RNA sequence: ACGGGGCUAAACCAUGCACCGAAGCUGCGGCAGCGACGCUUAUGCGUUGUUGGGUAGGGGAGCGUUCUGUAAGCCUGCGAAGGUGUGCUGUGAGGCAUGCUGGAGGUAUCAGAAGUGCGAAUGCUGACAUAAGUAACGAUAAAGCGGGUGAAAAGCCCGCU
RNA sequence: CCCCGGCGAGGGGAGUGAAAAAGAACCUGAAACCGUGUACGUACAAGCAGUGGGAGCACGCUUAGGCGUGUGACUGCGUAC
């Protein structure tokens, strides 16, 4: 009982290289080179989806940073202000109202100032 | 000496983006034949400048 | 076909004993 | 394979993978690494385990009662379209007959019927008993098969 | 809901003109970097340069601190073999005032080629005068 | 109408044919057998005699107009190469690809 | 001989209160292993506790390919295998449906046997690249012109040097 | 049979045939490799060429909107097997 190969490698081959469209020079054309960017496009991906919690949340402590200190505070006794006033939103929200309701955010610092003092 | 890693068919095509020819412009057309030769050429009929300079 | 001539010769191949 | 048992190439010097014979099962038109021989695939059967599994085959048959018995089933002559008939009659289309002795007549009117196969009490088999929708048995078979059956 | 991002087309970018007479070197040119790159605004976003263009003028008056007017030395090397080259914060302001400031805020800049954007926002004056007033820039007291 | 003329298997590498048939690519007929005659290219024959056949077969097979005629398409693709032995020095052997090309010419009065 | 800019504190010592900070911990949703206990199982369900980085290596459970039986069955010229796209689907190897090409075969289910899965072996065979339109075109005895023929003549034929 | 061509090679029609992109280099006709056309990007910019974020543009959709496909300026992290 001989077994040929041909139609089941040309079906995992044809696997990898759709994957690897896009690419640049023989990762989209080559298998060998193809397979190796398959695979180190996974770790990437694996390992950016922790970093994509990181990146953001520092980008919200920059932003309200930012939109405090137009009012008068620092982030760290803006933060600390609103768990003495025992408010818990978040600072992915805090972030878009900053941006979106300046004047919502105003009431969140006068909350912080007066719990804070 | 020989190349340590295989050049790619970008390489290539940058080097021969020089490689192109040029077409003559100016083909310029007898006073009396009437026809097109290239300047400053005998037409291929044996004339020049309107003078049949050559019997052929 | 045989070894390049450079390949063989002593002089070129025992650099360092 | 046939060949010779030269060495390809020297060993040291060439800049080729080293290659010891033309044969090598890794080269085009080498050898096979574990080629076949002839081989015997029967298996043992205890005679107790054979014995078991035929009256386990024939009471299911009785239990999904595919199993007839009669004592008659003879035809007059070796024509295939009077054992065709005599089956359309009794609603049987594919079926084994087990008979007692088997007649000549009845071996020579089933050639031809490729769903029909006609078989003596000491030349049943587990898979043909299984194959068939019905058996039909005669009720000197259903003697005979008992006594085999001890 | 994703969060919000500034695009390069619709923001907005304002003109400010300091004063860098008597200022520290130093801590003023983390107050230019800060809104070269728009780290006071809301809409802060680290691919966008989203910072405000500022004229600095008396460049050649910003001040230092110790011994550093002699003891600071700026190096550079030209690219020639042996061409190291050298001069004090004193000969700096001698010969060319700008290039002090602008050397500090370029170190305190991403680099790349948004943080080579954001430097083409600032405007260094030795003197008093600017060519800017059409675009109305504001008093910055900082 | 478009209509097609081929040179099949010509005797040619297509990098060589190449440079001649980008010269002539949008042109209008008369203006490219009037460049091909003034090239000092062994191409230039080649895709000449091309250009010529395909305009023929658009009066003949089609009814159209030379005054309309404009070269749409042209492209030289590789054809089987010929494969020779060219002897080196100590006994080593080369092999020789002798290149061949084909040459396709659309022209079209749209 | 601060990571750099820069720093006279943005250095050092002491005290304090914030805050940032990891795949750690918590929240929410999902999957599986092992125990314990039970609506009762009939060998699966429910609750609960806990565990789930892994090389050499041990144990468990599967996918797919070729061939045999089921199968003189079933699908198929109203379009099979193969090729090439798209869509959906599974924890994975995978599967399913369909557009175009192709133009006559394929094969559920449940069992059986393997030449059963390739990126490496300076692996073997064929095809095709790169260097690159790059070196070279084989004695440094040497050519020039007129006429002919021809689709075309430096090189062929005739002539004179 | 006609036409271009050297009384060529090769091709375009006509015709045969179910099919000629079955035309003799002939069933199917994959990949490497080489091109033509269109959409986007690219000539102040430094590195395993991806990945996470992401503007703009082009083409489709469908509505009182933002979705799909292609591309990917800029930006965090990132030294193949
Ligand atoms: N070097 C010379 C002589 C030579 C021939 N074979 C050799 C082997 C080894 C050393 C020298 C040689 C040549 O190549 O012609
Ligand atoms: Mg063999
Ligand atoms: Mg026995
Ligand atoms: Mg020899
Ligand atoms: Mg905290
Ligand atoms: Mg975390
Ligand atoms: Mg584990
Ligand atoms: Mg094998
Ligand atoms: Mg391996
Ligand atoms: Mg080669
Ligand atoms: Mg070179
Ligand atoms: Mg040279
Ligand atoms: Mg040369
Ligand atoms: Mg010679
Ligand atoms: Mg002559
Ligand atoms: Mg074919
Ligand atoms: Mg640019």
């Amino acid at each position: 009982a001989r077994v040929k190969r041909g139609v089941i490698a040309r079906a995992r081959h044809k696997k990898i290289l759709k994957q690897a469209k896009g690419y640049y020079g023989a990762r989209s054309r080559v298998y060998r080179v193809a397979f190796q960017a398959v695979i180190k496009a996974g770790q990437y991906a694996y390992r950016d989806r922790r970093q994509r919690k990181r990146q953001f949340r520092q980008l919200w402590i920059a932003r309200i940073n930012a939109a405090a200190r137009q009012n008068g505070i620092s982030y760290s006794k803006f933060i600390n202000g609103l768990k003495k006033a025992s408010v818990e939103i978040d600072r992915k929200i805090l972030a878009d109202i900053a941006v979106f309701d300046k004047v919502a955010f105003t009431a969140l610092v006068e909350k912080a100032k007066a719990a804070l003092a | 000496a020989v190349q340590q890693n295989k050049p790619t068919r970008s390489k290539r095509g940058m080097r021969r983006s020089h490689d192109a020819l040029t077409a003559v412009t100016s083909l310029s057309v007898d006073k009396t034949s009437g026809e097109k030769h290239l300047r400053h050429h005998i037409t291929a009929d044996g004339y020049y400048r309107g003078r049949k300079v050559i019997a052929k | 076909v045989t070894s390049k001539w450079f390949n063989i010769d002593n002089k070129i191949v025992d650099h360092r004993p | 394979v046939t060949g010779s048992g030269k060495k390809p190439w020297r060993q040291k010097g060439t800049g080729r993978a080293r290659s010891g014979s033309i044969k090598s099962p890794i080269w085009r038109s080498g050898g096979v690494t574990f080629a076949a021989r002839p081989q015997d695939h029967s298996q043992k059967v205890n005679k107790k385990m054979y014995r078991g599994a035929l009256k386990s085959i024939l009471s299911e048959l009785v239990r999904q009662d595919r199993l007839i018995v009669v004592e008659k089933f003879s035809v007059e002559a070796p024509k295939t379209k009077l054992l065709a008939q005599k089956l359309k009659d009794m609603a049987l289309e594919d079926v084994l007959i087990i008979t007692g002795e088997l007649d000549e007549n009845l071996f020579l009117a089933a050639r031809n019927l490729h769903k029909v196969d006609v078989r003596d009490a000491t030349g049943i088999d587990p898979v043909s008993l299984i194959a068939f929708d019905k058996v039909v048995m005669t009720a000197d078979a259903v003697k005979q098969v008992e006594e085999m059956l001890a | 809901m994703k969060t919000f991002t500034a695009k390069p087309e619709t923001v907005k970018r304002d003109w400010y003109v300091v004063d860098a007479t008597g200022k520290t070197l130093g801590r003023l040119a983390t107050e230019l970097a800060r809104r070269l790159r728009g780290k006071h605004k809301a809409e802060y976003t680290p691919h966008v340069d989203t910072g405000d263009y500022i004229i600095v003028l008396n460049a050649d008056k910003v001040a230092v601190t110790g011994n550093k007017r002699t003891d600071k030395v700026y190096y550079h090397h030209t690219g020639h073999i042996g061409g190291i080259k050298q001069a004090t914060f004193e000969e700096m302001i001698a010969r060319r005032p700008e290039r002090v400031i602008e050397i500090a805020v370029k170190g305190m800049l991403p680099k790349g080629p948004l943080g080579r954007a954001m430097f083409r926002k600032l405007k260094v004056y030795a003197g008093n005068e600017h060519n800017h007033a059409a675009q109305q820039p504001q008093v910055l007291d900082i | 109408m478009e209509t097609i003329a081929k040179h099949r298997h010509a005797r040619s590498s297509a990098q060589k044919v190449r440079l001649v048939a980008d010269l002539i690519r949008g042109k209008k007929v008369s203006q490219a057998l009037d460049i091909l005659t003034y090239t000092n290219k062994k191409a230039a024959v080649l895709v000449k005699k091309v250009l010529e056949s395909a305009i023929a077969n658009a009066e003949h097979n089609d009814g159209a107009d030379i005054d309309d005629l404009k070269v749409t398409k042209i492209f030289v693709d590789e054809g089987p190469s010929m494969k020779r032995i060219m002897p080196r020095a100590k006994g080593r052997a080369d092999r020789i690809l002798k290149r061949t090309s084909h040459i396709t010419v659309v022209v079209s009065d749209r």
